[PDB]
């Protein structure tokens, strides 16, 4: 029994251990509770705009598109305090943490700004926090371990399976199926068991409202599409939320191609996994024949899942957004292409979006189009990662 | 019926049941079917029996480790089968319970995947991903194979879920004896006695209580409680993992200890 629908179409649910219920329960009355409360909505405005620094700007792209017919825009969740969209929600889950009497934050990162967003977000609002992270992304996302610790959080590496996202996302979960009485798990995307997709993109969708907001401001109408990659789903739901009832407006998700899907290293379940039930939730994943998680694969930490968020296998089902996927290559050369054309250092992750924009406006170069990428993070965590590749080049 | 059979036989006996878990698989096809015939030559009651599982996120360390020693042999679920079928035919009577992660159910098709446990002389099938919330096809497939659907009532359960564990599960109910993840370094408490006495009331399947059993003493104490019995599945595979180079001392000191906590049962 749930006072909200734990299902997007076939996808979702709550595919959790029975001893996690009652918590799943509790934090889905506490947040339907919270969205009621002005008070609640005041102390999350406040830290939203003072604290976090929204609004954060629209910027239009002046030297990318020369000579098309494509206007691009950039919403710059970059500039976000702690450098990505993270941010937005972990103030709202610390904020119900708090609301539930629990003392103590569980969360995993991959890129490492869900965790450095988790771990301010402790430090201000006092909550003791744990970070699961895996071993390869301790190594490639590096300056997020650093500035995670310096923030007083303790980063526990997860070695087992890949080392990555999903590795981390067990370790999570098992933990706080011991520990959920004082420990609140502050899920890091719009996937997992009800009602994270559902609060995530509750406490993203700031990011959609101001853009529309932004765009009728400096160009009188709607985007023709709005742009997003999606790891979990969590910017890209974000993005996308405040526009799912304007159907002229393209929505379109951008997962991980990896080496390329045709070598099966990549990270794109969406559009080239099946469906099945993992980390509490039926949804599209990467698996074998026989029903195993297979591992995923990206340069980008951040996407490096081989699962996605349930709403948006089910706005794909139905048609009413579009996912496609970008390889490694394509993001690098859009992360360099914005760095030395519009002096914006993009997060890996936030490049795979760009670069779809890129493809968009170079084969029809004639089409007149107005669009918007969220840039859901700067990419100072990735110049050492990005450095590395283009001197050996 | 083999659950019913021997829980009315042990009732005779005033014994309870000692329940040993183990990965089908580890630490090979092999030596996996010898370790499950030493369980049984030594006193174990009934069986759980794990399908490896890529992220099996109910379980601790030890379990995980089991579940890597498997894959490592290069056992899939079709091999599983294969075994069960084997470990029926050389044992008719003995209940056979699954542990599943809903994916290797969901997989090939719910119904599917309940008729081969059928096929192959299961009893029980515990889905530890699945709660009885999102319980319904599974909990139908199984009753049209003559599969129990097994639940688990936690120490945190309500009276709801109380009657609903009751209602939809058949064979034995899972009384879990702690929060947290599978693992024999974290003991659980006493039954709750309470919770025991409920699901009595309810009339709902025994109740085998499992996590953190690994002594003796906690089988005894599960007994005094009200149990109809206990699990224990770290333990075990512990005395797996430590003998992995010396195969006839491991299956000597899995018949000792089966034999030990067996002994516990008899009140
Ligand atoms: O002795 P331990 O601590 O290793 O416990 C062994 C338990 N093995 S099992 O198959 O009963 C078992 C039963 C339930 C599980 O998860 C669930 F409760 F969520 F359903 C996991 C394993
Ligand atoms: C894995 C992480 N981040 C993912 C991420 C993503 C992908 O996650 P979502 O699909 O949940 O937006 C997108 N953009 C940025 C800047 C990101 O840092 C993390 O920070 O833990
Ligand atoms: C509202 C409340 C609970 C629900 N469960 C399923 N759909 C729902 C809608
Ligand atoms: C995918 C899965 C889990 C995540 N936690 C933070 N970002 C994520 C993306
Ligand atoms: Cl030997
Ligand atoms: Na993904």
């Amino acid at each position: 029994t749930t006072l909200l629908n734990p299902y997007f179409g076939e996808f979702g649910g709550m595919y959790v251990p029975q001893i996690l219920m009652p918590a799943l329960n509790q934090l889905e009355e506490a947040f339907v509770s919270a969205q009621k409360d002005p008070e609640f909505q005041a102390q999350f405005a406040d830290l939203l705009k003072n604290y976090a620094g929204r609004p954060t700007a629209l910027t239009k792209c002046q030297n990318i598109t020369a000579g098309t017919r494509t206007t691009l825009y950039l919403k710059r969740e970059d500039l976000l305090h702690g450098g990505a969209h993270k941010t937005n929600q972990v103030l709202g889950q610390a904020l119900l943490a708090k609301r539930m009497g629990k003392s103590e934050i569980i969360a995993e990162t991959g890129a490492g700004q869900h965790g450095v967003a988790s771990a301010l977000a402790s430090a201000l609002l006092g909550l003791k926090c744990r970070i699961y992270m895996g071993a390869k992304d301790v190594e490639r996302q590096s300056p997020n371990v650093f500035r995670m610790r310096l923030m007083g959080a303790e980063v526990i590496p997860v070695h087992s399976g890949s080392a990555t996202l999903k590795d981390a996302c067990n370790e999570a979960l098992r933990d706080w199926s011991g520990s959920y009485e004082t420990a609140h798990y502050m899920l890091g995307t719009a996937a997992g068991p009800h009602p994270y997709p559902t609060i995530v993109r509750e406490f993203q969708r700031m990011i959609g409202e101001e853009t529309k907001a932004q765009i009728l401001d400096k160009e009188g109408r709607l985007p023709d599409a709005v742009i997003a990659c999606v790891g979990g789903g969590s910017n890209a739901i974000g993005m996308f939320a405040d526009f799912i009832n304007d159907t002229s407006v393209g929505l379109i998700g951008v997962e991980p191609g990896g080496h390329g899907i045709e070598t099966g290293e990549h990270g794109a379940p969406l559009k080239h996994g099946r469906v099945g039930i993992y980390f509490g939730m039926k949804a599209p994943m990467m698996q074998t024949a026989d029903g195993q998680i297979e591992e995923s694969y990206s340069i980008s930490a951040g996407l490096d899942f081989p699962s996605v968020g349930p709403q948006h296998a089910y706005l794909n089902s139905i048609g009413r957004a579009d996912y496609v996927s970008i390889t490694d290559d394509e993001a690098l050369e859009a992360f360099k292409t914005l760095c030395r054309h519009e002096g914006i250092i993009p997060a890996l992750e936030s490049s795979h979006a760009l670069a779809h924009a890129l493809k968009m406006m170079r084969e029809q170069p004639e089409k007149e189009q107005l669009l918007v990428v969220n840039l859901s993070g700067r990419g100072d965590k990735d110049i050492f990662t990005v450095h590395d590749i283009l001197k050996a080049r | 019926e083999r659950y019913e059979n021997l829980f009315a036989q042990l009732n005779d006996r005033r014994e309870g049941a000692f329940v040993p878990f183990v990965t089908l698989g580890d630490p090979g096809i092999e030596q996996s079917l010898k370790i499950i015939d030493t369980l049984i030559d030594a006193g174990a009651d009934a069986l759980e029996l794990g399908v490896p599982f890529s992220d099996p996120l109910a379980d601790g360390p030890t379990i995980q480790n089991a579940n890597l020693r498997a894959f490592a042999a290069g056992v899939t679920p079709a091999q599983c089968f294969e075994m069960l079928a084997l470990i029926r035919e050389k044992h008719p009577t003995i209940p056979i319970g699954l542990l599943m992660y809903a994916n290797l159910v969901f997989n090939n098709g719910i119904d599917a995947f309940y008729a081969r446990c059928e096929q192959v002389g299961v009893d029980s099938v515990l889905v530890a991903d699945v709660p009885v919330e999102e319980s319904a096809p599974f909990r139908q497939a199984a009753l049209r194979h003559n599969i129990a659907p097994i639940f688990i009532c936690p120490p945190n359960a309500d009276d709801d879920l109380l009657r609903q564990v009751a209602s939809y599960g058949r064979g034995y109910t899972y009384l879990l004896s702690r929060s947290g993840v599978t693992g024999a370094e974290n003991r659980g408490a006493l039954p709750l006695h309470h919770l025991i006495e409920k699901l009595k009331e309810y009339h709902a399947a025994p109740a085998l209580q499992g996590f953190g059993i690994s002594s003796p003493e906690q089988v005894s104490a599960a007994v005094r409680a009200g149990a109809a019995g206990a699990i224990s599945g770290s333990a075990i595979v512990k005395i797996i993992e430590k003998n992995l180079a010396s195969p006839k001392q491991m299956l000597a000191e899995l018949r000792s200890f089966v034999s030990a906590m067996k002994a516990a049962s008899r009140a």
